[PDB]
Formats: structure tokens, sequence, C-alpha cells
């Protein structure tokens, strides 16, 4: 998963 | 999903993804009933045989989704949780039996082109559509094998199956609460949900007034998209006045 | 008021590949 803000 | 196909932009607007703070993981599917409730199974939640016992800050909600993946930016929603309300009568020790659970979020959620809610039946609705043969459709980005991941949001289209099939593709005791979907072993056809979609939305698009409607959950199944099996799912009508219940109060 | 009506399906009067499946399966 690409990180979140 | 097993043996279904690329969702289209903005075709499941009410789709919601359960993710996992730590570790960063999809958790379940879930669905967007309003601009501050979510329904997903209670399954999702709380399941002690596994140990799994999620607490409001556990994970966040993400709506607008269509990468798996990706963040993006622009055009999904990142939402936090105010409070869970599982069943009180959710039966985990035996069957799932009334597996559903409401999730509250902190701060409502603006609607778009890719966010909006699906309708919940009423005793009309689910009258006319709950029928054997009639199809509903199921999205997800759970595994696309029983035994890898989507690039994307994944839909597949599934027949309300005959209460006695159902009773009999299981030792599992199955209750009024629950029905089956999938196509049979002599209808070529395949599909189903699996791992990393439960929760999610089964939903149908009455003929009547041309609107989607969430007609059951995606709540259990022996292994995925296996012949002779089918998926059960939690038939939320029979639990609307619980839903009601609890918005109602909270 | 809106549950259930998509802003790029039924808003503006588009179809999803596959909702005439559903369609046909309520005989
Ligand atoms: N093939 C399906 N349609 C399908 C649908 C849902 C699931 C679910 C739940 C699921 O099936 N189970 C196992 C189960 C089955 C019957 C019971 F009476 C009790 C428990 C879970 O614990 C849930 C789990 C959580 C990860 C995915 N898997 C598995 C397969
Ligand atoms: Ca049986
Ligand atoms: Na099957």
């Amino acid at each position: 998963f690409e990180e979140i803000p | 999903i097993v043996e279904g196909s690329d969702a289209e932009i903005g075709m499941s607007p009410w789709q919601v993804m359960l993710f996992r703070k730590s570790p960063q993981e999809l958790l379940c599917g879930a669905s967007l009933i309003s601009d501050r409730w979510v329904l997903t199974a209670a399954h999702c939640l709380l399941y002690p045989p596994w140990d799994k016992n999620f607490t409001e800050n556990d994970l966040l909600v993400r709506i607008g989704k269509h990468s798996r993946t990706r963040y993006e930016r622009n055009i999904e929603k990142i939402s936090m949780l105010e409070k869970i309300y599982i069943h009180p009568r959710y039966n985990w020790r035996e069957n799932l039996d009334r597996d559903i659970a409401l999730m509250k979020l902190k701060k409502p959620v603006a609607f778009s082109d890719y966010i909006h809610p699906v309708c919940l039946p009423d005793r009309e609705t689910a009258a006319s559509l709950l029928q054997a043969g009639y199809k509903g459709r199921v999205t997800g980005w759970g595994n696309l094998k029983e035994t890898g991941q989507p690039s994307v949001l994944q839909v597949v289209n599934l027949p309300i199956v005959e209460r006695p099939v159902c009773k009999d593709s299981t030792r599992i005791r199955i209750t009024d609460n629950m029905f089956c979907a999938g196509y049979k072993p002599d209808e070529g056809k395949r599909g189903d949900a699996c791992e990393g979609d439960s929760g999610g939305p089964f939903v149908m698009k009455s003929p009547f007034n041309n609107r989607w409607y969430q007609m059951g959950i995606v709540s259990w199944g022996e292994g995925c998209d296996r012949d002779g099996k089918y998926g059960f799912y939690t038939h939320v009508f029979r639990l609307k006045k619980w839903i009601q219940k609890v918005i109602d109060q909270f | 008021a809106d549950c259930g009506l998509r802003p790029l399906f039924e808003k503006k009067s588009l179809e999803d590949k596959t909702e005439r499946e559903l369609l046909e399966s309520y005989i």
C-alpha cells in the first residue's frame, strides 16, 4: 500500500 | 473477488475500504449508507476464534476508491471512526448469524462523482427482489483466487439461490438472516467473493425505480468459487429494525 | 432522497457494462 497523508 | 472483472470508474460509489492502520492492510469491504454511517459485517470487527477485536482507533475508512493500493489523491476520502456498533445477537460462536455492524464516522463525508450512498431496502423492496434466480452484484478488493490481489476494484454479478440448495450445500446451520448466491455447477458461469471482500455489499438495481439497494453483506463461505458451494450473505432487510434503532439513537 | 442513484451513471442516464444482466434476471 502506498503511504497515506 | 474470484472470476469477476474490473469495475468501471464510479460504478460502486458506496464502496468503502476498511483499512488497518498498523500494519497497513486491507481489512474488509464496507458500504456508505449516509454521510456519517458505514455498514459492514460484524466478523470484520469481532471474531474471537482468531483473536480479532478491533477498536475504533485501529482502522480507517477509505471512500471513493478504485485502485487497491494507491493513495488516490483528490479522489478518495479517508475517515476516522467515532464508534463501532455490533449487533448484540451476532453469533460468532456458531454460524455468524446476524453478521452486521455499523460504524459512525467522526465527520460527515462530502459526496462526489466517486462517493455516494446506497439505499437500504424496505419490506416491499425485499419481497420484490430477493427471489431465487434474481441477480445481485458484489464488489471488493479481495483475493482473485482462493489460493493474487487486484490492481483495481473487482465486480461480479451472481444469482440468488433457492434456500434448499443453499442448505444442502453445507453442514453449517443456515438462518433466516442469511441468503446465498452464486452459480451452480451445471450453469457454467462462475464467481464469488473471497478473502478481503467480506463486509462488502451485495446490491441489486430495482427495475421499478432504478435505484440501487444493498440487499446483503458478504458474510461467509467455504473456500472461494468452489463448485457446489455458495457465498452466504447477511440479509440486510431482516436486520433493518436494528439498523434503524442504532441510527435513531446515536 | 438521492440514495442509490450514481453520479456517473443514473444521474446522467448512462448505464454500466453489466447492469442489463441484472435487469434481464428480474423476470
Ligand atoms: N467465498 C466467500 N463467499 C467467502 C465470504 C466470506 C469469507 C470470510 C468469512 C468466513 O467465511 N469465515 C469462516 C466461517 C464460516 C462459517 C462460519 F459459521 C464461521 C466462520 C470467517 O471467519 C470470515 C472470513 C474473514 C476473511 C474472509 N473469510 C470467506 C469466503
Ligand atoms: Ca445441510
Ligand atoms: Na460455487
